[PDB]
């Protein structure tokens, strides 16, 4: 999430497929969604 | 008289000491300054003695400056008192002046006695060679002091003689195992060094400011010789000088500026020549063309801002850069003994003795790490040199450097993959050209695609030798009266040549379209020798029957001209990308490269708006303030890249 | 040799070329000398209406071609911006809208250079 | 796993042929030709101090 955060897109629902897909594990959509907003607060990578 | 001036020379009262000094060592060092008489008298000492006497060897003497060969040629024409060319010879690589069995001493340069090896590896012919100017550091010297450390333990007998400067001396005696140094310290009319006492901003303007201050004040007769770093800083304090001339008063006396540099034309490269006349001060600009080739009467001061401009081939993306770097002390006191040519002379640099002795370094570079090595690995492949790393050379190429002339030779088809040099690879050693050239003839001989244009290929390649003199001022101007449907700047060479002829070599054409004549002759003499080497190899006969057993004089002249240069130069094709052109190699990445302002694929893509061609070919990917592209040729088609050369291109397309 | 008919046959290439995606930039191709040739050239109504044509022809060509003339249509869009002209407007609006679906231009170039302006305008 | 090339120390091949480029492509025939002989911007104007 935040090595690609500088450049990133609109859809997050891609996105959201994509680390879901190549990861093989399954997220709920609204479970996924409070760690976005947990990867949005964090000041250093 | 002539006898009465030679006992003048420093190196006469030496002499006696230094011929027992020869006959016992077999390596000598000479350690003497310019205008010592090393060069001229030495080897006129041994012909006294008989050193060749009855024997059928002679002695050669090796100067890097072709310029230089000749002229002191003549001089031992004067004191030995025998015309040129019958006792006193000089082979260059244009006009051989030699006798083959009455000439004893000739002053050939640098670049033909390694030719000499690849014919006859052990010098049947010689006695005494005598490097001369060896802190030059050329890359024709460097191999040739490696290779002939080989040799001294195949024969004995040979004596090898080397004339060097003051402060690179110590490092030559190291390398042939500490054999003996002598020393001869002859200086005329020494120099008065002055320095400033503090570091300045921009030394431009303080170059300006210390002409006047010799200007005004100063004795009279005195010239000025400053030193510039390249073509466009000469300009630019031309034109500044010529306001501040003009703005001056009425009372101060004419100064006449006279920039020099090699690619300056000839017409005004004698105007220095000219002796000035009374009443007026000349004050010349030069680049490194006055230290070291020329000579100019009656410079008695010389400012000397401390910049020289080099050229370092980066070989992993392959591209030179040239940049301006901070001149080394050696190159410093070649400047200051410009000064004391006549008289005594003043010595004016801009920095500081601190900065003098601790920022400025002794050696410059040795110009075997700076330059392309992929002539001279062919050079040494071909002398029976196995192993390259262990070669006993002085300054060792860097692998990088050394790994992608091994690669460019196997590209081109030069070496098998077992690593035997194969049967064009013998070919490309004989031509007097690079290995990428000489496949480019290659192809437009034999091969299936491509036959029947090496009329017009051994025009382009005496061109491409020639670029950077040909045209009078721009480009654009020149090739527009010329013709005016080029799109790529090699047709153009083809075309100003072919009507260069149908005007039967005429000297008025050429002020008529701004174009060199002095060029254009050098042009001619490298095509009639490339044709000279194609018929003893056979590509002439191979030629001309695939002109007769195919006819075609259509307009897919100019596209089999496309196909060759392809073959001989694979590895410089860019692909235009988003940004602009970018690099297509596998190693090397998009470098992002942009076409000079010189070429006609400039012109065409901002002047005109043609849509620009998606491959592009170029001879020479140099960067002076941004990358950029010289010498460009538009490939239309993208299936010649994978046809002419699928050993890259199967690949990458 | 009159210049409203020049006017008028860019907003005519134009319109075939919204029609006729994605197919026809070979038909379109020949034409992509003479527009370029009147963008450097001039101003007001002719630049307006040759680069609307232009922008309508960026999403019929091919990747490496797009990306290359959609970068020197954002340099005239972006000298072009403070333009109080409705026919100007009209067509930098046009020109965003293609130009945001070229994967050279990257979201980071339009949140810093772009996006402030235009929501300002 | 890694390829090495000798040379042979002291009739001719007309071509490389497409056969041979395949065995040793050309990034490797740089360094395998070395490990088988063994090796495993200045401003515009200032002076030379100028700080």
């Amino acid at each position: 999430l935040k090595e690609n955060e500088e450049n990133e897109d609109g859809n997050i629902e891609e996105r959201k497929e994509k680390i879901q897909h190549e990861l093989g594990i399954n997220i709920d959509s609204l479970k996924f969604n409070e760690l976005v907003k947990l990867m949005k607060n964090i000041t250093d990578y | 008289t002539i006898q009465e001036a030679r006992k003048l020379l420093p190196v006469h009262q030496y002499k006696d000491e230094l011929l027992q000094e020869i006959k016992k060592n077999q390596v000598l060092i000479i350690m003497g300054e310019t205008g010592s008489g090393k060069t001229t008298q030495l080897p006129q000492y041994l012909v006294e003695d008989g050193f060749t006497d009855q024997g059928k060897l002679q002695i050669a003497i090796t100067q890097p400056r072709r310029v230089a060969a000749t002229s002191v040629a003549a001089r031992v024409a004067d004191e030995m008192n025998v015309v040129l060319g019958k006792e006193v010879g000089y082979q260059i690589r244009f006009e051989d002046k030699t006798t083959p069995n009455k000439t004893v001493l000739k002053y050939m340069t640098d670049g033909m006695l390694l030719r000499e090896f690849l014919t006859d590896s052990k010098l049947s012919k010689y006695s005494c060679i005598m490097i001369d100017e060896a802190h030059e550091r050329t890359l024709a010297t460097d191999i040739l002091i490696g290779l002939l450390k080989d040799i001294l333990p195949q024969r004995p007998t040979l004596k090898l003689l080397i004339s060097s400067a003051t402060m690179n001396a110590k490092k030559f005696s190291e390398f042939f195992d500490n054999c003996p140094i002598f020393n001869v310290p002859g200086r005329r009319y020494p120099v008065d060094i002055h320095y400033t006492l503090q570091p300045e901003a921009n030394y431009i303007h303080a170059a300006i400011t210390t002409i006047f201050q010799i200007h005004t004040t100063q004795s009279l007769p005195g010239d000025i010789l400053v030193f510039l770093t390249g073509q466009e800083e000469i300009e630019r304090t031309k034109t500044k000088l010529e306001e501040i001339m003009s703005k001056l008063g009425s009372r101060t006396k004419q100064m006449i500026i006279t920039p020099i540099y090699a690619n300056l034309p000839q017409e005004q490269q004698l105007k220095i020549f000219q002796p000035t006349p009374e009443n007026c001060r000349k004050v010349v600009l030069a680049t490194n063309i006055a230290e070291t080739s020329l000579t100019i009467d009656g410079i008695r001061y010389v400012i000397d801002p401390g910049f020289v401009k080099e050229n370092s081939y980066v070989p992993s993306t392959g591209m030179t850069q040239l940049l301006t770097v901070p001149c080394s002390r050696a190159s410093v006191d070649q400047r200051a003994g410009r000064a004391g040519r006549v008289g005594p002379g003043k010595c004016f640099r801009i920095f500081t003795k601190w900065s003098y002795l601790h920022e400025l370094e002794l050696m410059p570079k040795p110009e075997i790490t700076r330059t392309n090595l992929s002539n001279t690995v062919l050079l040494l492949l071909s002398l029976g040199v196995t192993d390259l790393i262990k070669f006993p050379l002085m300054d060792k190429p860097s692998i990088p450097t050394l790994r992608k002339s091994l690669e460019n030779l196997y590209i081109l088809g030069a070496l098998n993959s077992k690593g035997t040099i194969t049967r064009l690879g013998k070919m490309m050693c004989e031509f007097p050209c690079e290995p990428e050239f000489a496949k480019v003839l290659y192809t437009a001989a034999t091969h299936e695609q491509c036959q029947g244009v090496l009329e017009e290929c051994l025009t382009i390649v005496s061109m491409l030798h020639e670029t950077p003199s040909l045209f009078i001022g721009q480009k654009r101007d020149a090739a527009a009266s010329v013709l005016s449907e080029v799109e790529s700047d090699h047709i153009l060479y083809l075309e100003i040549f072919n009507q260069w002829r149908n005007s039967k070599f005429s000297r008025s054409w050429c002020q008529d379209h701004k174009i060199q004549f002095k060029t254009m002759l050098r042009v001619r003499n490298i095509r009639n020798q490339l044709f000279r080497c194609s018929e003893k190899v056979g590509l002439v006969e191979k030629n001309d029957q695939a002109r007769m057993k195919i006819g075609n004089i259509a307009g897919y002249i100019n596209a089999r001209i496309t196909r060759c240069f392809i073959s001989g130069f694979p590895m410089n094709i860019v692909q235009l990308g988003p940004t602009g052109y970018q690099t297509m190699g596998r190693s090397s990445g998009g470098l992002n490269v942009s076409v000079h302002p010189t070429s006609i694929l400039f012109v065409n893509h901002k002047e005109k708006a043609q849509r620009p061609s998606k491959y592009v070919l170029y001879q020479q990917l140099m960067l002076t303030s941004k990358e950029f592209i010289r010498d460009c040729l538009v490939i239309p088609k993208e299936e010649w890249l994978i046809d002419m050369v699928p050993q890259i291109f199967k690949d990458l397309i | 040799d009159h210049v409203p008919v020049r006017i008028v046959t860019a907003h005519t290439l134009s319109t075939l070329a919204e029609n006729s995606y994605p197919y026809g930039i070979e038909v379109f191709n020949v034409v992509l000398e003479p527009l370029w040739k009147g963008i450097r050239s001039h101003r007001g109504k002719v630049l307006s209406s040759f680069l609307k044509a232009v922008g309508s022809m960026i999403p019929l060509m091919d990747p490496e071609y797009a990306g290359y003339y959609t970068t020197e249509a954002m340099r005239i869009i972006r000298r072009e911006f403070d333009s109080p002209d409705d026919e100007m407007k009209k067509t930098i609006l046009l020109v965003l809208q293609k130009c945001s679906a070229v994967e050279s231009i990257t979201p980071k170039f339009l949140r810093e250079e772009i996006a402030p302006e235009f929501f300002q305008k | 796993k890694k390829l090495v090339i000798k040379l042979s120390e002291n009739p001719l091949v007309e071509y490389v042929t497409e056969k041979e480029y395949n065995e040793v492509p050309v990034e490797e025939f740089g360094d395998a030709l070395l490990r088988g002989m063994g090796w495993e911007i200045h401003p515009d104007g200032l002076g030379i101090g100028a700080k």
